[PDB]
DNA sequence: GTAATATTGGCCAGCTAGGATCACAATCCCGGTGCCGAGGCCGCTCAATTGGTCGTAGACAGCTCTAGCACCGCTTAAACGCACGTACGGATTCCGTACGTGCGTTTAAGCGGTGCTAGAGCTGTCTACGACCAATTGAGCGGCCTCGGCACCGGGATTGTGATCCTAGCTGGCCAATATTAC
DNA sequence: GTAATATTGGCCAGCTAGGATCACAATCCCGGTGCCGAGGCCGCTCAATTGGTCGTAGACAGCTCTAGCACCGCTTAAACGCACGTACGGAATCCGTACGTGCGTTTAAGCGGTGCTAGAGCTGTCTACGACCAATTGAGCGGCCTCGGCACCGGGATTGTGATCCTAGCTGGCCAATATTAC
């Protein structure tokens, strides 16, 4: 009939193939990323929505976003994955 | 009914452990201690496991009640559809 | 009268899907409102993410001769980095296995 | 006449079950075992394969982590043994009552 | 010098109601320049032997641990 | 000019009139119950809202409310105050 | 043709409050819908946790002739009951210090 | 205005970390404990001030108030009472 | 003349500093430090006394349980002296980088 | 066969321990004091309550068929028990010195106080932004096919380990030389 | 003093450490192979998109005033430095045996194959319940007041520690009682 179970698999087979053309996935690892993915965004829009809330505003923007990235990223990766965020938000925004 | 299966951990099967974790060389009593470790664990995750499930009023454990129940205690696993 | 598709995703320039993860942050309930450049940043962390750990994994496959990242793999890439090892540290990984480490005392002399 | 001297094979074995990811735990013996645990706090439970699997899945890691913690307390008591004063240390220090 | 000769100057260094100890002939030994560092084992039976003769005696520990004395 | 803070601290104060009829609370302590109560709250809260989550509910009931008591507080712990809850849902039915 | 007021904690013989609980479930956004008996059950597992405590507490105080219970108090009612210092285990109290806990060992003989 | 506050670690004083250790039971200290736990310590703060003034940076004051402290700690897991938590 | 063994004052002053709860760090110069770390992620930052306050208490207590489970390592060497590598160790068996 | 010498057990004396005594510091305790925080009271307000309506989440019943369970039989790797021995843990001893403890000296915290003001906090305005909706539609899901990656097998190669032997060196003993003893 | 003997030095034999070599087995590497899971294709669906509306959340300015900051000046209390010394850590030694290693035997894990049912999951109905609104009201908040618990202290009382003195138990030497050797 029709049944629905949700993952990110294609999305993470194109990031593969945009950093490592020449490299596969297995089906078991691309169970693990797909766990990885709903983990890490489950911890970031956890701490976005816990901080609008601790921070008496209703809604979650891209400053909350950033302060969540920011706060939960330690060090070098926070400043890489903020940096790229934001190209990508100007990208967006002037879209 | 099962009764004092957890014998079944056998010596062997803790030395392997222990090995995947470094350890050289083992004393004997490092056996009942190390199952009365897992014990203590098992009956941990799984009371929070057959507690979710009795809450989605539903008689078998899946795969997704264990894997919140590790969640809950902090050590999430993740590779099982979490 | 109907400007030809173009995908957030597209419109953002990226690969992970931002219908899906706005979707996403509206129905887990998170938030009764979410702003409209919330999901864009998400799905480009997300991104950045997966990128980081797959160019690890596949350096540590190809290092093993291996041509497609396994579950060990993974482990390694993810222990190996200290960053990662710090984000995931108190993550267990399937079939991960564990870091070659053994203390120095214990090799013999 | 042939014989390696205590601890050789064992620094082998040590870098096999490293190299190595096969689950440890024999599966009937752990299935039955979480049986025994379950059937404490309800009686004609069913699990799913995947479902135990992931328990032992579990275990194994966290097994494991106490011992890479326990073999660091031994070597600090400059002692290549391990006996359980170490474990009752280590997990006292992880916070778990012990 | 050959060893079993500076071990009689070394306890004949001193006068203690439990003997002169193990650490005393090594610290000893040393000051005499000998080699102290490889020739333990050598170092070890030569006392050994020479308490076994009663030229000296042992007062405390057991074998080379403890404490010695002159006949 | 009015302005309004949140607190428990009459209602510490009658459960501890009903307890120890004869003893006072600090302000500090009474602060401190606040903030146990609130701490208490908001792991419950979130353990039974995330339950229904993961189990597809889009509400909040009692029997999420039990699972998430008998699922934080152990042992003696919980099976006495699961049983109080009980009791007092039954008379509030019962009202 | 209004009822005489009859507070929802007193329908269920509490002291906490039913209607401010009620409130911090729905203006939390924990759940867009509320039960009725969710806050009445919430309500009184927090009284019991509640009076658990300051039952510990007070004899504690009382233990060591306070009439007063103290944050001190509250330090060493957690941590001398078992089941409380599992539950507020990773729990740091203000001016609560430690229990005394001298390790045998330490003692001279 | 915005004294130059340099060189501070050292006011963590040998007596107060003998204190503070003596409150752990803790009898005997080796002269070495006090600048491991000095480096402990500034490890320590780093995080949690990092974890602060983040949140504080986010309701874009620049005052950071306590109600950010207890967040930050509460955030690493290590939850605060008594401070308005 | 009159002198206390080593170690009995020592177990005095424990006594004593476990029955007691005032704050253990000198005030200012906590204050003045927490500046220093706080100047470095960001310039001309303002504390209120209660932030302040609340960061002392928190690190009293992490140092605290901290000796702890330090302590419990050097006992469990058999050594009553804590050194370094108790707080490298007990560090690393917390879970946090050492 | 008998006696003197020597041997063995006991006593007196000496040495070391354990118990009792003393003197001082720390803790506590009993009682007085004031002081301030806990606790109570007051008229305010918004949040709680009540009652009625809508719709919709979810309880319930029924059907399907996945998958969990049970059971059998075989083969075999893993487990077990035992023999054996080395390396380890642990007990003992000893030593040097890093700690602790107790002085005087120095510092800066702490307190109280004053003065200044940035910035927290609140209010009002308003609009950009996000929810909602219907109509549209194409990306994403499931099913199917396939072919290349790789696990396994076997032979050859390499590495690591333990066991063994050889040689140079040193120590211990004999014969000769020298120092000592005798002529 | 000189020569012979007995003690010591030189030569030879025996023992050990280091170095070298061999034996052998675990691991690796390499080909081939066949399996099967990754990956692509197709078709169908519903979630994403577009554009428009509408409400209001929150950005923004402006004002109040709290609270933070800064400086000052005494007052101790705490930090500091140093002297002295002892308990500790740590190195070294040794012994006993507990565990590793290896072998032969036993067991049951694993596979796989079959059969069966209960329960997993879905759909459809229908309805109790909760959101919502409007009107009402009293519990809770802040402000004032007030007074008893408690911190502090001053002065005794009790306890703990460190050091010393005496009585005692144990061990050693000589004497008493007894076997061994010489006459």
């Amino acid at each position: 009939k029709r049944s629905r179970k949700e993952s990110y698999s294609i999305y993470v087979y194109k990031v593969l193939k945009q950093v490592h053309p020449d490299t596969g996935i297995s089906s078991k690892a691309m169970g693990i990323m797909n766990s990885f993915v709903n983990d890490i965004f489950e911890r970031i829009a956890g701490e976005a929505s816990r901080l609008a809330h601790y921070n008496k505003r209703s809604t979650i923007t891209s400053r909350e976003i950033q302060t969540a990235v920011r706060l939960l990223l330690p060090g070098e990766l926070a400043k890489h994955a903020v940096s790229e965020g934001t190209k990508a938000v100007t990208k967006y925004t002037s879209a | 009914v099962l009764r004092d299966n957890i014998q079944g951990i056998t010596k062997p099967a803790i030395r392997r452990l222990a090995r995947r974790g470094g350890v050289k060389r083992i004393s004997g009593l490092i056996y009942e201690e190390t199952r009365g470790v897992l014990k203590v664990f098992l009956e941990n995750v799984i009371r929070d496991a057959v507690t979710y499930t009795e809450h989605a009023k539903r008689k078998t454990v899946t795969a997704m009640d264990v894997v919140y129940a590790l969640k809950r205690q902090g050590r999430t696993l993740y590779g099982f559809g979490g | 009268a109907r400007a030809k598709a173009k995908t957030r995703s597209s419109r953002a320039g990226l690969q992970f899907p931002v219908g899906r993860v706005h979707r996403l942050l509206r129905k887990g309930n998170y938030s009764e409102r979410v702003g409209a450049g919330a999901p864009v940043y998400l799905a480009a962390v997300l991104e950045y993410l997966t990128a980081e750990i797959l160019e690890l994994a596949g350096n540590a496959a190809r290092d093993n001769k291996k041509t497609r990242i396994i579950p060990r793999h993974l482990q390694l890439a993810i222990r190996n980095d200290e960053e990662l090892n710090k984000l995931l540290g108190r993550v267990t990984i399937a079939q991960g296995g564990v870091l070659p480490n053994i203390q120095a005392v214990l090799l013999p002399k | 006449p042939h014989r390696y001297r205590p601890g050789t094979v064992a620094l082998r074995e040590i870098r096999r079950y490293q190299k190595s990811t096969e689950l440890l735990i024999r599966k009937l013996p752990f299935q039955r075992l979480v049986r025994e645990i379950a059937q404490d706090f309800k009686t004609d439970l069913r699990f799913q394969s995947s479902a135990v699997m992931a328990l032992q899945e579990a275990c194994e890691a966290y097994l494991v982590g106490l011992f890479e913690d326990t073999n660091l307390c031994a070597i600090h008591a400059k002692r290549v043994t391990i006996m359980p004063k170490d474990i009752q240390l280590a997990r006292r220090i992880r916070g778990e009552r012990a | 010098p050959p060893v079993s000769e500076l071990i009689t100057k070394a306890v004949a260094a001193s006068k203690e109601r439990s003997g002169v100890s193990l650490a005393a002939l090594k610290k000893a030994l040393a000051a005499a320049g000998y080699d102290v560092e490889k020739n333990n084992s050598r170092i070890k039976l030569g006392l050994k032997s020479l308490v076994s003769k009663g030229t000296l005696v042992q007062t405390k520990g057991t074998g080379a641990s403890g404490s010695f004395k002159l006949n």
